[PDB]
């Protein structure tokens, strides 16, 4: 009955069930916290592989020129790729527009200073799913005469 | 036996995280010290009231989140600079424009040089304004950089070659002492 | 009044008032009686 | 910085917030430190019936034993039990305590109660009625001044004597009504018609001795009826004031802010900027609006049923921004309990 | 200087300034020099209830032990405790004293009170009343010549008795009513109708014995009503002049200057020129405008409520500028309590 | 009628008997008396016209 004090950081409990096997019973990171989307360990790790996937193609576009058409070349790619992935149900939202959003542009990410610093900058948006952890049942008899 | 340590070493590293994601203009208080057992002497709230004037800061201990730094006030207490970020915002904005005016330090003092300098300073505070670091409203009133000859100068200090850059900002203050004051209506 | 930064809580207190009516009834009678207990000799007593 | 050529990366920095709701009933129980048939550890930190029974398999008849029996008969929660000497201490520690019972302990209790409200820690205590049988012929107020006035408390006279066992202070008994109130529905609902089980009042009180003590202060006798049996009865704080009568509307604001004041502790040392200010406003109103659409607070067009205001000069002007201070303010429409019922006929 | 070529930079010389609010309540108490069950240290500093218990483990019966236990129980804060021979030293050092109360000392206390008034330290004491039972047959004046006539202080007669323990001197009862007043709603409101808890007066005074002691001097009885109980009653200082009555209008002027005098210590030796005169004038009225919206000082068109003026020939002409003097004058009209409420019926 | 209208307003002004004499207190008292005679007018006890 100790560690039930939620003043120190969270755990992952493991429980042996009766009519089914020993079921895993914890996924909520040691950010012992209610609002940051950095509990729910799969959320931490889903982004990181996409980070790995976008770094996978970032080094391809390495010594580019700073032109707006050259931005558009990447802009088709990610819009292509994550669309599938949101349509693979990996992401939130019933439209793609609320799924992921891109914001590279002239002073939307960059400026001429970063053009003459050769920076190549993009803003990456994503809305978030959630697992359905708990069962808040309410009943209503509804007399019916 | 555990050895004591003056905290001026590990408090330098916590300034390296705040300028990473949040920037310079955020006071480091809610940042959590990463890896320590306990403070040497336990301070309480009734002598926090005495030590928060004559401004010196304090390492606090909390039950739920552990040790945390607390207070972001500098030494001398006029309303000019009482806060760490308002001091460190003017200290970093000067060092970036002073390093790039050093290539142009012997150019002639005509009028086309004046409008080229006044613009490159204008496009530096505007980028810094629209990322939430100058406490101005939706007007322009955060900078008044002027370099003219009728304004801000006159003829006789041109002969002892000078330039005058009157520039001024309006920094943002940290929000402490949040007061609710509920009412009935 | 405020030294430790923290967060402070505060409410607005006011004696804001309204008026409600009572009843114009229930007198007292000063006739002679015969009380049963000696503490009922000379003090006002409520009868329901 | 961007030193070597290559791939650098940034992310989102800071997010929104909302409050985390409540506990609404963490009672410490008025342990008597002089008492011996018990753990002379003053503070008992108790979770449910099980560790209680491994503590007390021993059927006592002292009121705290009859309390946690009754308390955990209604479910009950992680409820504590500190002596009459260590009230303020764990309150300064445990930061959850919502309720303060009277286990027949008054003298140092009321002082320690009025001590901490002298620093105002946002709790609702509640007291015992006097022991037995006011004659009611006279003496109408001289039974009350023994209890400190506050917007925080009531006494609940009849000494629900719990005919199974020993005479139980109705501090313990009315808490069971609350225990099946928050479990039923929240705090703004008045625990005034929850009926308790197997507890008998010592006295079947009155309607008029009831009615003549409905005013002045917070007698709030607990009367058995037909249908509803041994039910709680009457809801009113100690002052008969237009701001504070009706204990849930007091307890509403007792609960309305300890979530909020807690929640925003993470949010200090922050750049006191205009886009901060609007954003802070943006989180509360919806949580209010939910709570309004919960019907906890009264009032249509709910920005009528509250208001909210924070800015640069309507609140928190220049130099105290320069002093670091921010001030905000709200005010709101709450419900009031329909205590009284009259009704009018006409033949038209 | 401009010795070598390169890039120089200067910054601003002077910045803005403003005043910080207040503390409003730091009392020092009246120890007794001949007392035995105590420490021989003259000056003690107590900050809250915690160290007071570890210093004094046993409950005593002396007048100072019953006084601090009544201060902390109604909230309270940082309070001192000095012997009755060293008030004239302790006030001149600690720079935050507001109240000089008397915990059952009269003879040698009245001399040390009027001492620190003689240097003009801007302090406000408060005294005890006579011991017991003015018979009321006669003699309205002969109980009132043993009290030093000054616009600082009151007497607070009826000697509350503290039904838990022994008697309490009424300076502690009056000092507890100020603590829950300035924390609740300002200092301009009188410690007048906020109730205290746990203290009953030993006597029942009258309705009309208040009447003959309301003129001349300011007995300010402590009277218990129905409903609200054991409340203080009457806020009047020792003189009857139309400038200095009404204890809250004294403490308003007493605390509106101890924050200006504290702030202007960093503005001396500044050049007595034109940009100084338009900066102090623009810094004082920005503090009064924050004080006018809060209801402290009454008047529409807030140019009518106060005035501030500073110049070259309206005040401080040319010859006394050459001596260095910088004289100003500000004047403001505060609020006064509605002690008497009369109401007239008619037919129209 | 005048004997009962005085006793109800005199009992409730007794909680506010030492408050400051500013202007915001005046409009709060004048309103709570206004909403007492208006309720008593519209139930047929003050002989005034429409």
């Amino acid at each position: 009955q100790a560690l039930l004090d939620n003043q120190g950081v969270s755990c992952n409990l493991i429980r042996s069930f009766v009519g089914k096997g020993v079921r895993l019973w914890g996924c909520r990171t040691l950010l012992n916290e209610e609002n940051t989307a950095w509990r729910y360990i799969q959320i931490r790790l889903l982004v990181s592989s996409v980070e790995h996937y976008l770094s996978k193609l970032a080094r391809a576009y390495l010594f580019e020129p700073n032109t707006a058409p050259t931005w558009m070349k990447l802009k088709g790619q990610v819009w292509t790729w994550l669309r599938q992935q949101w349509l693979a149900g990996a992401f939130f939202g019933t439209v793609e527009d609320e799924a992921f959003s891109l914001s590279i542009g002239l002073d939307e990410t960059m400026t001429e200073d970063d053009i003459r610093h050769g920076k190549m900058i993009l803003q990456v948006r994503l809305a978030l799913l959630a697992p359905a952890e708990f069962i808040a049942i309410s009943l209503t008899l509804d007399l019916r005469d | 036996a555990p050895l004591s340590l003056p905290p001026s070493a590990l408090i330098a590293g916590v300034y390296g995280k705040t300028d990473g994601e949040r920037g310079v203009w955020k006071a480091p208080a809610n940042v959590v010290l990463n890896g320590v057992s306990d403070v040497s002497v336990r301070v309480t709230n009734e002598q926090q009231a005495e030590l928060n004037p004559k401004g010196i800061n304090v390492i606090r201990h909390f039950s739920d989140r552990g040790l945390v730094v607390w207070g972001s006030r500098t030494q001398k207490d006029d309303d000019d600079w009482r806060y760490i970020p308002v001091r460190r915002l003017f200290d970093a904005a000067e060092r970036d424009i002073k390093k790039a005016l050093q290539p142009m330090v012997f150019e002639p003092n005509s009028q086309l040089t004046w409008k080229r300098v006044q613009t490159a300073i204008d496009n530096y505070l505007y980028r810094l304004w629209q990322q939430g670091a100058l406490a101005g409203n939706k007007a322009e009133e955060a900078y008044f950089v002027r370099v003219g000859k009728g304004i801000t100068m006159t003829q006789d200090e041109i002969n002892q070659g000078k330039m005058i850059i009157q520039v001024g900002m309006a920094a943002v203050r940290p929000a402490e002492f949040i007061i609710l004051k509920f009412t009935q209506d | 009044v405020t030294s430790v930064p923290g967060v402070y809580i505060e409410e607005d207190a006011s004696p804001a008032m309204s008026v409600s009516a009572s009843a114009t009834a229930v007198p007292l009678f000063v006739a002679r009686f015969t009380p049963l207990k000696p503490e009922l000799a000379g003090v006002i007593t409520r009868i329901g | 910085t961007t030193t070597y050529p290559g791939v650098y990366l940034s992310e989102d920095a800071v997010s929104s917030f909302s409050v985390n709701s409540a506990a609404t009933a963490v009672p410490l129980f008025a342990y008597d430190s002089e008492n011996t048939n018990t753990i002379n550890k003053p503070i008992q930190v108790f979770r449910n019936w099980a560790e209680f029974t491994v503590e007390y398999p021993t059927p006592l008849e002292d009121a705290f034993y009859t309390s946690l029996s009754l308390w955990f008969m209604h479910g009950g929660g992680k409820c504590y039990l500190v002596n009459e000497a260590n009230i303020a201490d764990a309150v300064a520690q445990y930061d959850d305590i919502t309720l303060i019972v009277a286990a027949g302990t008054d003298t140092t209790t009321y002082t320690a109660f009025t001590t901490v409200v002298g620093q105002g820690y946002r709790i609702f205590g509640l007291f015992d009625g006097p022991k037995e049988k006011i004659a009611g012929t006279a003496k109408p107020d001289e039974v009350m001044e023994e209890y400190p006035t506050s917007p925080f408390g009531a006494v609940f006279y009849p000494w629900g004597t719990l005919a199974s066992g020993a005479a139980v202070p109705p501090s313990a008994i009315a808490a069971a009504s609350i225990t099946q109130t928050d479990r039923t529905r929240g705090v703004w609902k008045a625990p005034a018609n929850q009926a308790v089980n197997g507890v008998t009042p010592a006295f079947a009180v009155s309607d008029d001795f009831q009615g003549k003590y409905n005013q002045g202060k917070a007698l709030n006798m607990i009367r058995t009826f037909s249908g509803q049996g041994t039910v709680v009865w009457g809801a009113r704080t100690l002052e008969d004031s237009d701001n504070w009568r009706y204990i849930p509307v007091r307890r509403l604001f007792n609960a309305v802010e300890r979530d909020i004041q807690k929640s925003l502790n993470k949010l200090v040392f922050e750049p006191n900027s205009q886009p901060t200010w609007q954003r802070v406003k943006a989180a509360v109103d919806s949580y209010l609006h939910s709570l309004w659409q919960q019907g906890a607070l009264a009032g249509n067009t709910p920005a009528d049923a509250w208001f909210v205001q924070v800015g640069k000069d309507l609140t928190m002007t220049q130099e105290e921004i320069n002093q670091g201070k921010m001030i905000i303010k709200i005010g709101l429409a709450a419900v009031r309990p329909a205590e009284f019922i009259i009704l009018q006929f006409s033949q038209d």
